């Protein structure tokens, strides 16, 4: 589990000086950009259940053999199992997003995934085609210009989305 | 890595056969003609700083526009001279390792591999290494057949740079 | 390989016979060359009329071009480019060029470094010959010899790393090499700079256990421990595909388990309760 | 590449003893069913042509969205890239015939069939609804009583099918 | 490979309906803007080997233990290397941006990167230090006008530091 | 490929110092035991052939199933299979022993060796029980006092018997 | 996992979504016909199980005497007693293969990876397929005999429960 | 490979002086008659598959022993290869005109083609009369006044009607 705090010491450790003072100005924007950081949290997690099954109505709407008799998301328990982990990402991608830095989401959703995707007989692919359909839902709801204060989050959405591409690189 | 038992070995194993006689007869040379190798080594290693300092101070002499423009590549401030006698420093390192190596192995995979595409890039001319290492040859003091030993492994190093 | 011919479905590659292009053609012969020049070269993919390359094999009836400098024109073709090159990685083109063409995988990480010093200066197109005017090209196959597996013999001193690699490279008779499990990445990138040769997996299908690739974090292949056992007597077990409440109970499959000699008897029904098949089994 | 012949050879040199009596009263009644054995190849190989059509019109009429847009079998190359795995069934099938014994099947199209028909993104178990349909046209035409000389064979004709079922259980 | 013209017809083929005039209006404007690109990515080319080694003052001068004695960019065809490959981040970024959608960009740079850079034992991190540092200097000369009638160019810029965003993502 | 004259440069280089004088005092006793490696691996090349087929009288007549019917040595190909590389054990020992250094013994004879031990099938185990009974045949050889100056084989002779012990590990 | 004869031709049914066509279960009703044989056949293998074991061992260890003998992996006394622990673990598989019906319980257990320890340990593979048959020449010895029971064809069970201990034997050696 | 363009740089290269005025007075006269050159090979090219056959409507009608038996175009796939080779003609042709200089048409169609219609047996006048009746289908379509702004295409015509002599006179 790193940060963007903790990463910028943790690479200074191993050359062993002290904190440069535009390391300094660097996180001090970080501390300044931090509040706006919260907000898009706070939506993305009040609206967390609410992007599975919307990206579920097009994630099987698209690839219609997987619920048909045959396909891996046919039977019940099998389709409430790529509900159980379709959210594990919006778990994983929030945590992210909270700490700023990617460390914690390639522990858990990038590690060991492609492997066990390839050993269970599921398609890996037919992953990275709704999580993409995430995406585009998450950065969606994180630009509403209702009920928050106008700003820009800019750096967030592009960066939002680069979280994102990662989760979709590792299983595709 | 090229060394004469080295390629005694990756001669007989693309063949697929043992170690013939003719492998083994080359193995040999490397221990009649080794010994007086590391004669050249002791006597560049005791003699080392003597010749760093002998040498970047020598192509300042022959460049001495090269303590004077200011660039980055060049050697104007004190950055270019702490990076002078670095890279003539790698050089008696290298020198050093093809010596009791026997080969020109190290020399061809530490030094000269790729020099062409480094000195393009950073504009470092290869006139000023060369000049370093004519000073490095003739100043040496070494003697007999070790004399010769560090002669060849600085002069390949001239020849791959031009 | 005569009792493993079976499992690893290189009974067809065992004693197949060489394509070998005679000094003086015949119809009958110059297809059935290009047939074999088609599925090796091409990793067995479908080609159509489109895709035949019909003046390429107009070329070849006359006999003016051999069956080497034949296998360099379907080799520099927009056709192979656009199945392999346009989505594949780098390295993943290296592991390919050498299976299709010579025939092997990649056994050392120089031969990697190599390759890529040669695509950057000069080209892809200088890349493909790099490989045809190379040394282990003619030893083994002459001007009008068509390409084949030479992967599975012992191949006068190809590492016996290698001969790992090839398993993981294809698997099997049906496959092609757009068509594997592992899509556009490298397969034989990782294992070739940690120099590490992970398990040959047989091919599917007359195999119970199939989906075991080297993990990214797995357990070291030798332990050092006791392992909890009275005496050293440990052996590596490889599981692929663990069924249980997966995500609480089983939360990564196709794991190692490090179990000693007193409780293998009771490790393998453990797994076996859950389903998952076992892929080897190694000493340590 | 087995057989009848070869394999209880293969199996009598792994226990190093002669062959028995009754082994060889065993391969006297495959030589005797020979002619049989024979006729039922030529029959299939000379409706070859004439089965996989008429196993396309039902094995893509019964899963309709397989050929409508989004489907597998949508795209012209995909249409005849199927058509031509689909026959090396029969290609197959009926190289196991002749052979007698399933050995020389188990390495072409059901070895890797399985590994790939989840890499490439087919429904696996769209192919063995439609080569039931092969073999519910295969062992009709062998069945015919027109312009052949009537024998009994039907215990032939049985392990046609078993033919075919593994044909199928490999793939689904 | 794919484009902003290809793209738009993949998904416009998998949905299978003719494509609609909000989207023809779309790609009327992406030939409305094709000009100026084509004068951006001309300045890149150009200046294409000023910029790695302008990074190359940056990228061992900021972690300078990299080229002493044990980093990984210490010898000289390690040195090398790391020219070798700086340049081909610009080699297929300007790719991305002739093309105008980053899906050439992530097979290339992208798929297997992260995965050679801990099997060599390069530092992965140390990478998308410098690469941000090509960014500054790329949209530094993309951006300066010389000679050149003005027109608003914030589009095509900001799109373009999302491509070396995107190339410093998948390799840290 | 590395040696004991390229070893201590390798890790030499890793620190990136000089060669200390207690190195090349180390590396003069190498030039001067040298002499003495060249005589023992000439009389193993010498009886090269001689000591195989008498590993093979105890290697095959202490686990006597495998010649027999049913064992992995049986038939006659298979048989000279394990002459085949019965030897390449002795191949690549020979050439640790020209090298001073078993770097070039872990990349043919034990990097992948034990992989294919357990995908053809064959007893690994059965292995080092007879490479054992040629290291026992090899040391038996290179210490003969007929027909050589009497010298101190001592320090030549325990570290070729290493050898052998590092080529029935990586295979048992 | 476990299948069963009921259970299969449920499971590929499934996978083709359709409902059960009438003659698959007028084969189901010549299973449930022919199932009161195989409760009876099944019974007489269990009664005589630990009958079968020595006698084969009688002859597994006197066709390769070096097995026993000092040095083989045979030879002392858990090691002996190893090799009947799982002599009978075959027959406690294989008719759990007759009981279902289907042989997908026995590719589990025995077949699953018994080929990866049977190198693992140093045991010879082919040393064991070598005696399986010689349990499959006694099983059916049994299985057959017609003593104080009813007479009808057994045809169909016995040739099949040969084909269990023939994959046995196949996924060993 | 050659042009209009390369080739009046590469005769100036050999006398090794700088372009004339009058040289680039005539390649401007070029682009202005550039739009028209790419017109016809359009046409030509869109009408390409209709001119073969039609061309095989007299070249075989002319002369009708050929597909009579004995004939070299007599069986199927000898008719079939002087239809794979008629349009290489085209295939060239078109390239000449696009390139504006018969450089390209002469390694390929000119080169060693009259040699090998010597070696195979084909009568090699026989095809001379036929890109002679391609010739006169080529140039009736490439004049056509509908659909296309009228200019005297004259200049293109007679020297596309001289890359088809070309064509003649080689083979024959
Ligand atoms: C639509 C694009 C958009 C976003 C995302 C946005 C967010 C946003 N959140 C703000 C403030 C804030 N946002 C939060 C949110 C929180 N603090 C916590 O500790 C809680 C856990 C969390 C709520 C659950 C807080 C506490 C502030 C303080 C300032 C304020 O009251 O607005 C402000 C005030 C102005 C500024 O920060 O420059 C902005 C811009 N503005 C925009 O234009
Ligand atoms: C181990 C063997 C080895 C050597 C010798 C070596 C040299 C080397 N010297 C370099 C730069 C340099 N080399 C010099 C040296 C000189 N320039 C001058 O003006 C003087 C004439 C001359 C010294 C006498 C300077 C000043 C730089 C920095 C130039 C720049 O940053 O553009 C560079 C590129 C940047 C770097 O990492 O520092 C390399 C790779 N690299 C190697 O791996
Ligand atoms: C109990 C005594 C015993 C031994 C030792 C033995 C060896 C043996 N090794 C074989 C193959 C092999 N042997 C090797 C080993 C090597 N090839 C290389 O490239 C390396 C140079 C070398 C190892 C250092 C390999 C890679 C194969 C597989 C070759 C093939 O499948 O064609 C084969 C034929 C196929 C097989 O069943 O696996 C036998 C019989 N058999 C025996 O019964
Ligand atoms: C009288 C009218 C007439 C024509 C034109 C004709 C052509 C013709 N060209 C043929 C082959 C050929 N045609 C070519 C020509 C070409 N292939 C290339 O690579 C080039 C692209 C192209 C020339 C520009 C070649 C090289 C062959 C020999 C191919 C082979 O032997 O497989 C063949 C089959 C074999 C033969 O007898 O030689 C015929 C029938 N036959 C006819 O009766
Ligand atoms: C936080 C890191 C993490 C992840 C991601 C994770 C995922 C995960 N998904 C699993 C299964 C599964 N995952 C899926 C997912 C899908 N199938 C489809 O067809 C859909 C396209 C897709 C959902 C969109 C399915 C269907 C299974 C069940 C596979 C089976 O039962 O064989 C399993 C094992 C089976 C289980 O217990 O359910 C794991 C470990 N576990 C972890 O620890
Ligand atoms: C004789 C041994 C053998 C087999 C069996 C074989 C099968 C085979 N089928 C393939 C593709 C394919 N196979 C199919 C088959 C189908 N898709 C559907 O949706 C339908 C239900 C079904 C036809 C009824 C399709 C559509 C492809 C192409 C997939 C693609 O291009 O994405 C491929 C990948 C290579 C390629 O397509 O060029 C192989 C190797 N190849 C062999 O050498
Ligand atoms: C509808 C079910 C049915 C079948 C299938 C059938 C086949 C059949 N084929 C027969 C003969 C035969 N069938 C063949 C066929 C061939 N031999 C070759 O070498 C050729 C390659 C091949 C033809 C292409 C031959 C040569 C005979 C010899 C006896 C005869 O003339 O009938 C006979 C004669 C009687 C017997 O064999 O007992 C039978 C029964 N009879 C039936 O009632
Ligand atoms: C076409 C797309 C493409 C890229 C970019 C690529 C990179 C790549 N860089 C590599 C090594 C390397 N990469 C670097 C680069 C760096 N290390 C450093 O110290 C610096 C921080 C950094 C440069 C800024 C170096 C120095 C090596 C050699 C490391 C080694 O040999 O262990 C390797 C493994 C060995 C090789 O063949 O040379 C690959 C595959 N391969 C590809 O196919
Ligand atoms: C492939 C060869 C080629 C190039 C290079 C090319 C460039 C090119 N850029 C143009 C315009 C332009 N190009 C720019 C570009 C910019 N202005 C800024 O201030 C920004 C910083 C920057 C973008 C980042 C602008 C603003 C115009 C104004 C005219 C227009 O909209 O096209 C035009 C319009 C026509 C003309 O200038 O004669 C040309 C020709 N045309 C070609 O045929
Ligand atoms: C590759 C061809 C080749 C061979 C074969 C070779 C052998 C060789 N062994 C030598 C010495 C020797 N060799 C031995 C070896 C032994 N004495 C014992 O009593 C032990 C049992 C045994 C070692 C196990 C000894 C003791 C010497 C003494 C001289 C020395 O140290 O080199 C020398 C010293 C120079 C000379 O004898 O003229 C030679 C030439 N030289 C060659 O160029
Ligand atoms: C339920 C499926 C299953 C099976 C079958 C199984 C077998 C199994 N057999 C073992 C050992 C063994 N098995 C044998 C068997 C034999 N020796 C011979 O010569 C004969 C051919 C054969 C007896 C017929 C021997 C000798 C050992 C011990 C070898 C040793 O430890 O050196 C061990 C080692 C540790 C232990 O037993 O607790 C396991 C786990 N485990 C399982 O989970
Ligand atoms: C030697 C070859 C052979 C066999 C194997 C054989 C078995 C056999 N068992 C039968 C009946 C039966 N077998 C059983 C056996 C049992 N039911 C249970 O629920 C118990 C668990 C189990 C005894 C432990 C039963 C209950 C019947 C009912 C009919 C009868 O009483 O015979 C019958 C009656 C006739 C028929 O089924 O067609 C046959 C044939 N007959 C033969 O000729
Ligand atoms: C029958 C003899 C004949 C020909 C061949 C002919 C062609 C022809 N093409 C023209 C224009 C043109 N032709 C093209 C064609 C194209 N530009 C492209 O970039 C495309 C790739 C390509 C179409 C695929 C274009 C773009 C023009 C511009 C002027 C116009 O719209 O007519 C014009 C306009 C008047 C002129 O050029 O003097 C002529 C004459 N006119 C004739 O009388």
């Amino acid at each position: 589990t790193l940060d963007v705090f903790t990463k910028v010491v943790s690479q200074a450790d191993s050359r062993g000086e002290f904190l440069s003072n535009e390391q300094l100005d660097a996180l001090a924007n970080v501390v300044k950009e931090g509040n706006k950081r919260l907000d898009v949290v706070n939506r993305i997690t009040s609206n967390a259940s609410a992007i599975v099954t919307n990206a579920a109505r097009a994630l099987f709407e698209e690839q219609p053999q997987l619920i048909a008799p045959g396909g891996n998301a046919y039977t019940n328990r099998r389709m409430a199992a790529c509900l159980r982990d379709m959210e594990i990402i919006l778990r994983y991608v929030t945590y992210a997003i909270l700490a700023g830095d990617a460390s914690v989401l390639d522990d858990r959703c990038l590690n060991g995934l492609r492997e066990t995707y390839q050993a269970l007989g599921t398609p890996g692919s037919s992953v990275a085609v709704g999580v993409q359909k995430m995406k585009d839902a998450a950065v969606g709801i994180a630009n509403d210009p209702n009920g928050i204060t106008k700003g820009d989050c800019s750096q967030l959405i592009s960066e939002v989305a680069s979280y994102f591409d990662r989760a979709a690189a590792a299983v595709g | 890595v090229k060394t004469p038992i080295t390629e005694a070995i990756a001669a007989a194993d693309t063949q697929g056969r043992f170690l013939g006689n003719t492998e083994l007869q080359s193995a040999r040379g490397r221990y009649e003609r080794a010994a007086a190798s590391l004669e050249a080594a002791r006597g560049l290693t005791s003699n080392a700083q003597r010749l760093i300092d002998g040498a970047t101070q020598a192509v300042y002499q022959k460049f001495p526009y090269t303590t004077q423009t200011p660039g980055p590549q060049f050697a104007a401030d004190s950055r270019g001279k702490s990076k002078c006698a670095r890279d003539v420093g790698h050089y008696l390192r290298i020198i050093t390792y093809s010596l009791v190596a026997g080969g020109t192995g190290p020399l061809d995979e530490y030094l000269i591999a790729g020099l062409a595409e480094i000195n393009s890039t950073f504009d470092l001319s290869p006139s000023w290494y060369v000049e370093a290492l004519k000073h490095i040859k003739a100043n040496h003091g070494l003697s007999g057949q070790a004399a010769n030993e560090a002669n060849t492994y600085i002069d390949y190093a001239i020849n791959a740079l031009s | 390989i005569t009792t493993a011919a079976s499992r690893l479905g290189t009974e067809p590659f065992s004693d197949a016979p060489k394509v070998e292009l005679r000094p003086k053609a015949s119809r009958e012969e110059v297809e059935s060359v290009i047939r074999a020049v088609y599925r090796h070269v091409l990793g067995n993919d479908y080609i159509l009329a489109s895709e035949r390359l019909v003046s390429a094999e107009s070329l070849l009836r006359d006999g003016n071009l051999t069956v080497r400098e034949f296998v360099r024109s379907v080799a520099k073709s927009e056709l192979y480019k656009k199945k392999f090159f346009y989505n594949s990685f780098q390295t993943r083109l290296i592991e390919l060029n050498y299976k299709h063409l010579l025939g092997r995988a990649p056994y050392d990480e120089s031969e990697v470094v190599y390759h890529l010093d040669l695509y950057q200066n000069k080209g892809y197109d200088a890349e493909i010959d790099s490989y045809i005017d190379s040394w282990e090209y003619q030893s083994n196959f002459g001007d009008n010899v068509v390409p084949y597996y030479r992967g599975f013999e012992t191949q006068v001193g190809q590492k016996t790393a290698g001969f790992n690699r090839i398993f993981r490279l294809y698997r099997g008779y049906a496959n092609s090499d757009r068509a594997q499990v592992e899509g556009t990445k490298s397969r034989l990138a990782r294992e070739l700079a940690s120099n590490k040769a992970s398990t040959i997996v047989g091919p599917s299908g007359t195999n119970d256990s199939w989906g075991f690739r080297a993990s990214a974090d797995v357990a070291p292949k030798k332990n050092l421990g006791n392992a909890v056992g009275e005496g050293d007597r440990v052996y590596r077990l490889e599981v692929t595909g663990i069924r249980s409440p997966g995500y609480p109970s089983v939360r990564r499959s196709s794991t190692v388990f490090i179990v000693p000699y007193e409780r293998l008897s009771d490790k393998i029904q453990q797994v076996h309760k859950q389903g998952g098949k076992i892929v080897s089994v190694t000493s340590a």
